[PDB]
């Protein structure tokens, strides 16, 4: 198990790590959080409690390196650092672990929801999404933009999530215009899986990634991506049954850990009506179905 | 965006534009079978291809042997619709391709935008205004032209006859509209109204009788007041 110290706290802040959350005063003698499970990438994210604006955060993988956080006075944030001393870090865990002043990841122990979400999230495919080469984290906040929404300003701050159209040339052979309108399994399966993806995992992990910076973040442009990359699927009517199944575990995780209250600005009523009820895989859904027809029956 | 009462002049400018009406295309009847099951059967149908500025009508003739073993004929319709609207504006030199496209049914609109990808500076419109051209069946030649088509064919016209060496394209848009409601209204009390003088004949090279401008104005006169009386009885007033 691993630990992400904190040099201190000087502002008050709610401070997430992964799916929970716990509240810092100004001034706190708070020195990070240690027990974090080694094997999954993960997400310590900010919120301000004098400032509201701009949720930010860091995804990270400990494996990669020792990260702490740092406030910085000047641009007003708590920063991710790596350390490259690795007995100076040491000896700062063991006595900030000596004196408890460290939060313990709580995870449970019949508790998968944390695998369950990010089961095809790598960090790597986070790097390429993200693109900030000299550190081994990456930065995502509130109000970063996508290369598709930047399309339609500054490119070194987008997420360069893989661009979805439903009506361009890409996903459109010339030729089989209302074959390839009506049915998008050719834009599935030939252009993005085999050609850009390589397989389903990476778009699987691309989902999931933009699914958590929309809740987290209340990042508009990746909930933008994680319903597109729903309806691509959902639009196609040759899709491999493993990816089918995949789907249902994905989306019923991400729909057992939406807030409840978050319903109506993080899910697109349009796109979730089509793909449960009208959609070539309506059927093909039915854990995601029956938590959503009883969890958000009004959305639907 | 949508074309409505408050752009109307945008139609008679000097950017090419055509309006693209889709209601003839998929024509049928319906009937008993001897089992006494219902069936359709097809008649063949067109596209009507119109520049409101010239009059230059493309009619293209949709021969029933384009829906022989297809399935969602409604659907299929539109997007045979948007496949030959797009080979017609492939077919026309640059420097005649139209710089819009409206669609007078909303359902053609994404048909005709996958189709015209390859030309993403043509906007692909609708409309606000409700136009009669469905009534475009109602003229004698466009129907006869349509209806004896063996094969696909594409029939080119001028929906104006030669009005236009006497008024303007707006004045020409709005007589065509006025005589089309009055045909859709009340088709056999239009014809009459048309047909009504022997003396006055349909040229050859025409679609509508060779009227005067003073005849135009009575012409014009009689349809307003048949779409009036036909609005009377219909609601009872
Ligand atoms: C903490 O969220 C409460 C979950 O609320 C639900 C309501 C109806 C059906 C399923 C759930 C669920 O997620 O199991």
């Amino acid at each position: 198990m691993n630990t992400v110290p904190f040099t201190s706290a000087p502002i008050e802040v709610t401070i997430g790590i992964d799916q929970y959350s716990f509240n810092v005063k100004e001034n706190q003698p708070f020195h990070g959080i240690k027990d974090i499970p080694i094997g999954h990438v993960h997400v310590i994210h900010f919120q301000h409690a004098d400032n509201s604006s701009m949720r930010y955060g860091y995804w990270f993988d400990c494996r990669m390196g020792n990260f702490y956080i740092q406030y910085d006075p000047k641009d007003g944030l708590y920063k991710m650092m790596e350390e490259r001393d690795g007995a100076k870090f040491e000896n700062i865990v063991h006595n900030f672990k000596e004196r408890q002043m460290m939060v313990s990841y709580p995870k449970i122990d019949e508790d998968d929801t944390w695998y369950n979400l990010t089961e095809f999230v790598q960090m790597d495919k986070i790097r390429k999404i993200v693109r900030k080469d000299e550190n081994q984290f990456s930065y995502v906040d509130s109000s970063m933009t996508t290369v598709q929404e930047n399309e339609l300003s500054d490119p070194a701050h987008s997420l360069n999530y893989t661009v979805i159209n439903f009506k361009s040339r890409e996903a459109i052979r010339p030729g089989h215009e209302m074959e390839d309108f009506l049915d998008k399994s050719y834009y599935l399966n030939t252009v993005m899986l085999q050609g850009i993806f390589k397989n389903s995992s990476n778009y699987f992990g691309e989902l999931q990634f933009a699914f958590l910076n929309a809740m987290f973040f209340g990042n508009y442009g990746s909930s933008l991506q994680w319903h597109a990359m729903i309806e691509l699927i959902c639009s196609s009517a040759t899709v491999p049954k493993h990816m089918l199944d995949k789907l249902d575990e994905i989306l019923y995780y991400q729909i057992k850990t939406l807030p409840e209250q978050y319903s109506d600005i993080l899910l697109n009523e349009r796109v979730w009506n089509i793909c449960l009820y009208s959609s070539f895989q309506k059927n093909s859904l039915h854990n995601t179905e029956k938590i959503m027809e009883n969890k958000y029956p009004e959305l639907l | 965006g949508a074309m409505n009462s408050s752009n109307y002049a945008e139609l008679f400018n000097n950017d090419i534009k055509l309006f693209v009406d889709d209601t003839n295309v998929y024509r049928v009847t319906v009937h008993k079978t001897f089992e006494g099951n219902v069936a359709t059967k097809a008649i063949n149908g067109c596209i009507f291809t119109l520049n409101p500025k010239t009059g230059h009508l493309f009619l293209k003739i949709i021969h029933t042997s384009v829906w022989a073993g297809q399935k969602r004929l409604s659907q299929l319709a539109k997007w045979k619709t948007a496949e030959e609207v797009s080979a017609l504006v492939r077919s026309l030199p640059k420097e005649e391709q139209p710089k819009q496209i409206i669609v007078t049914r909303k359902a053609m609109l994404d048909p005709l935008e996958v189709h015209m990808l390859d030309f993403p500076n043509i906007a692909i419109r609708p409309t606000e205004l409700r136009l009669p051209f469905s009534a475009a069946m109602s003229i004698d030649k466009l129907s006869d032209v349509v209806m004896k088509a063996t094969e696909p064919q594409m029939v080119l016209f001028n929906i104006y006859d030669d009005w236009l060496d006497r008024i303007s394209s707006y004045t020409a848009f709005s007589r065509l509209t006025l005589l089309l409601r009055a045909l859709k209204t009340n088709e056999e009390s239009a014809k009459m109204i048309l047909l009504s003088d022997p003396t006055i004949t349909i040229k050859s090279y025409h679609l509508w009788p060779s009227f005067t401008d003073e005849q135009w104005i009575t012409i014009e006169s009689q349809m307003r007041d048949l779409i009036l009386t036909e609005y009377g009885r219909k609601y009872n007033v």
